[PDB]
């Protein structure tokens, strides 16, 4: 609640953040297999909170499972599809029983009259409808596991503008709690899928901000920004990539607080 | 194969 903020010091947060990290194995990313299954060489995720795709010759994608205990919130964190990935993008949305997708990084159909077809994972992917607002847009999908005949409805939370590297402070929150409202967050469901590019800085920013905003109604002014991305970043290394981001979700969780 | 971070 207090301003670091004449001292300047937000950098030496962020450094202390990204140095008292910690790093831990990275086995199955790394293996020449899995080497075109990652879009980026530098992000990958950890062997231990890794999600296993069903498919028996290779179970490997690049998403991270955080669970948070406390708060009761559970985030699925992978970088974006590559043209390989789409089909296990969705594998892993229908294998997790997940029913809310989260892009904020500006492999769904433009058309109704349309359909999408993934020979690879035997699923289809129908537009429903749609809905643009300008900060964000929605899209209402349907998933069937063409194997079943068997649909299950997705809802596709697109944040239209947010800089690669860029914030994000209303908009951010207006977004949050309307990705809230629909109940994907719910844990009655799977995890909500959350993707940037790489689903590290803009993930951690929305997925630090919807937990410590959590913690206050569950905890009051105990929570500590650091500690809780500490520990989240135990389960998808460098979340948050910058010192701006950073400042952000202490920005954004003080102002959600009202 | 390019790199995320910086």
């Amino acid at each position: 609640f207090e301003q670091i903020d004449k001292s300047g010091s937000w950098a030496a947060i962020y450094q202390d953040i990204r140095h008292e990290a910690s790093d831990f194995p990275c086995r199955v990313a790394k293996l020449p297999k899995n080497k075109n299954r990652n879009r980026y060489r530098d992000v990958s995720p950890f062997d231990h909170s890794r999600i296993k795709l069903h498919q028996e010759d290779n179970d490997y994608i690049n998403a991270s499972l955080i669970k948070m205990e406390e708060a009761q919130r559970s985030y699925i964190l992978t970088q974006g599809p590559l043209p390989n990935t789409c089909g296990h993008f969705w594998e892993m949305v229908w294998e997790q029983k997940s029913r809310g997708v989260v892009m904020l990084n500006r492999y769904w159909p433009q058309k109704e009259e349309k359909e999408m077809i993934f020979e690879d994972t035997n699923l289809k992917l129908t537009l429903i409808s749609e809905d643009i607002k300008s900060y964000y847009t929605v899209r209402q999908l349907e998933l069937e596991n063409l194997t079943t005949q068997e649909t299950r409805e997705i809802l596709h939370f697109h944040y239209t503008t947010w800089p690669d590297f860029g914030v994000p402070p209303a908009s951010f929150l207006n977004f949050l709690f309307k990705v809230r409202e629909s109940g994907s967050l719910s844990p009655e469901h799977g995890p909500v899928v959350v993707h940037s590019s790489a689903g590290i800085g803009r993930s951690g920013t929305f997925c630090l901000a919807d937990t410590c905003l959590l913690l206050m109604d569950k905890r009051p002014s105990s929570v500590d920004i650091k500690k809780v991305l500490l520990e989240m970043r135990k389960f998808r290394m460098g979340l948050i990539q910058t010192a701006d981001q950073l400042r952000f979700s202490y920005l954004a969780v003080i102002e959600g607080a009202k | 194969e390019a790199q995320y971070q910086p």
